[PDB]
C-alpha cells in the first residue's frame, strides 16, 4: 500500500519540478520575442540612416564640385 | 526590400558582431527499464506452478471482473460530452487574443 | 488532437506571444516624439539661414 | 478543466480564493508546504485558504519512459534559449552602436547641406 | 458543465471564491446585485470576488476492492472454521 | 535504483495475488473437509 504512496510522492515532485522549469521555459523565450522583433524593427532603422547618409554626400560632393 | 536592405542591414550588423531526478535523467539517454515479462507466456511442462495460480488464475478472475459493459457507453460518451466543453473554452481564449493583438497594432497604424 | 495539440499551440504558441510583442506600442510610442523632436529643431535651423 | 501545476485533469481540484486558479489537491497542498504562498501570484495562501501484466509491465513502463525522454528533452530546450538569447542581446546592442553610429552621420551631413548654401 | 442556479450550460462560466461552484456570469451577476451573497452557502461575494495520476488513483480501487474480497473469506472462514469445530 | 522499485512493485502485487488465491481454495476446502464430516 505504501509502494502505490512513495509514487506518489515522487510524481508530486515531478509535477513541482515540471512547472518551475515551464515559468523559466516561457518567461525566458518571451524575451527572445520581444528582442527578435525590436532587432529587426531596430535593424530597419539602418537601412533607413544609410540612404540619407548616402543622399547627402551625393548632393555635397556634386555642390562642392561646382 | 524584403530582399535587399535586410540583406544590406544585416551586413551591417554583423560587422558589429565580427567588433564584440538521477534515474529520469540518465533514461533519458534512451532505454526504458524492462518490466515483468513473465505472466504472458509461461509453460505447462515448464518449471513454476506460482505463475499458474500466482499469475494467470486470479488476473484473469479480475479480469472478467474487470471487463465491463454493465454501464457500456454511456460513461464513456458522458465523458465525451466533457472534451467538447473543454475545447469550446480554448477557442474563445484564441478570439479574445486575436481581437486584442489586432487592436493593439490598429493604435499603432494610425 | 484539437485541443493540447492545434487550439493549445496557436494559443500558447502564437497569439499570447504576438499579444505580448504586439507592442512594440511601448517603445515606438516613445520613439516618434524623438524622431520628430530631432526633425523639429533641424527644421528651426534652416529656417534661420 | 486541467491543473495549474502539472498539467493534469483533476480528480479532486481545488481554487485558491487569493488568485482564481483550479489545482489538484496533492499538488497544491504540496505547494503550501514546501513555502506557504500561492504559485502562480506569489500571494500569501495557507491550506484552509483553499475551497495486472500490461499494467504492471508494458503501461508503467511506457509512463518512466514518456517522462523521462520527455524532462530531457525539455532541459535540452531550456538550454538553447540560455544558450542564444544570449545571440539575441548582442546583435541587439551591436545594432545599437550602429543607430548611434549613423545618428551622428546623418545630420552632420544634413547639416553640412545647411552649411553648403552660405 | 452546469450553472448550479438555472440548471443550464453556462455560456460564460465564473467560479466565485466563497463557495467554490461554477456559475453563469449573466446569472450570478444578478444575484450580486439582489443581494452581495454567494446563492449556496449565503456568504457575503462582490462581483470583482468572482473570477500517471489517474493510473495510480485506478491503482487504489484496484486493492482496495481486493482488500474486501479477503474479508469474504476470512469472515466465512470463521463461521465455516466452528460448523467444524463443534461438529 | 528506481529502476528497480518498479519490479519491486511487481514482484508486491505478483505475491499478493497469490496470497490472495491460496487463501481462498483453503476456504473452499474446509467446506468439505466439514461437508464430509
Amino acid at each position: 500500500p505504501n509502494l502505490l504512496t512513495s509514487l506518489q510522492n515522487e510524481w508530486d515532485a515531478i509535477m513541482l519540478e515540471n512547472f518551475k522549469l515551464r515559468s523559466t521555459l516561457d518567461s525566458l523565450t518571451k524575451k527572445l520575442s520581444t528582442v527578435m522583433y525590436e532587432r529587426d524593427a531596430a535593424k530597419l532603422v539602418a537601412a533607413q540612416l544609410l540612404m540619407e547618409k548616402n543622399e547627402d554626400s551625393k548632393d555635397l560632393p556634386k555642390s562642392s564640385q561646382q | 526590400i524584403p530582399d535587399g536592405y535586410k540583406n544590406e542591414i544585416d551586413q551591417l550588423v554583423k560587422k558589429e558582431f565580427a567588433n564584440i531526478t538521477l534515474f529520469l535523467e540518465e533514461y533519458r539517454r534512451k532505454y526504458p527499464r524492462i518490466d515483468t515479462s513473465r505472466y504472458i507466456p509461461n509453460e505447462s511442462s515448464e518449471v513454476s506452478l506460482l505463475g499458474i495460480v500466482d499469475s494467470y488464475l486470479k488476473h484473469q478472475e479480475i479480469v472478467l471482473d474487470t471487463l465491463l459493459p454493465q454501464t457500456v457507453s454511456n460513461q464513456w460518451r458522458i465523458n465525451n460530452d466533457y472534451i467538447r466543453q473543454t475545447c469550446t473554452i480554448v477557442e474563445e481564449m484564441n478570439i479574445q487574443q486575436r481581437k486584442q493583438i489586432n487592436d493593439l497594432e490598429i493604435y499603432r497604424k494610425r | 488532437s484539437t485541443l493540447c495539440h492545434h487550439s493549445l499551440p496557436a494559443l500558447i504558441e502564437g497569439q499570447r506571444k504576438y499579444y505580448a510583442d504586439y507592442y512594440a506600442y511601448r517603445q515606438e510610442i516613445r520613439s516618434l516624439e524623438g524622431r520628430r523632436k530631432r526633425l523639429q529643431a533641424m527644421l528651426n535651423s534652416s529656417s534661420s539661414i | 478543466m486541467l491543473c495549474a501545476i502539472s498539467g493534469k485533469v483533476p480528480r479532486r481540484p481545488v481554487l485558491s480564493p487569493k488568485s482564481r486558479t483550479i489545482f489538484e489537491k496533492s499538488l497544491l497542498e504540496q505547494y503550501v508546504k514546501d513555502t506557504g504562498n500561492d504559485p502562480i501570484t506569489n500571494e500569501p495562501l495557507s491550506i484552509e485558504e483553499i475551497v495486472s501484466i500490461p499494467n504492471l509491465l508494458t503501461s508503467l513502463q511506457n509512463e518512466w519512459d514518456a517522462i523521462m525522454l520527455e524532462n530531457f528533452k525539455l532541459r535540452s530546450t531550456l538550454d538553447s534559449l540560455t544558450k542564444k538569447l544570449s545571440t539575441v542581446m548582442y546583435e541587439r546592442d551591436a545594432a545599437k552602436l550602429v543607430a548611434a553610429q549613423l545618428l551622428m552621420e546623418k545630420n552632420e551631413d544634413s547639416k553640412d547641406l545647411p552649411k553648403s548654401s552660405q
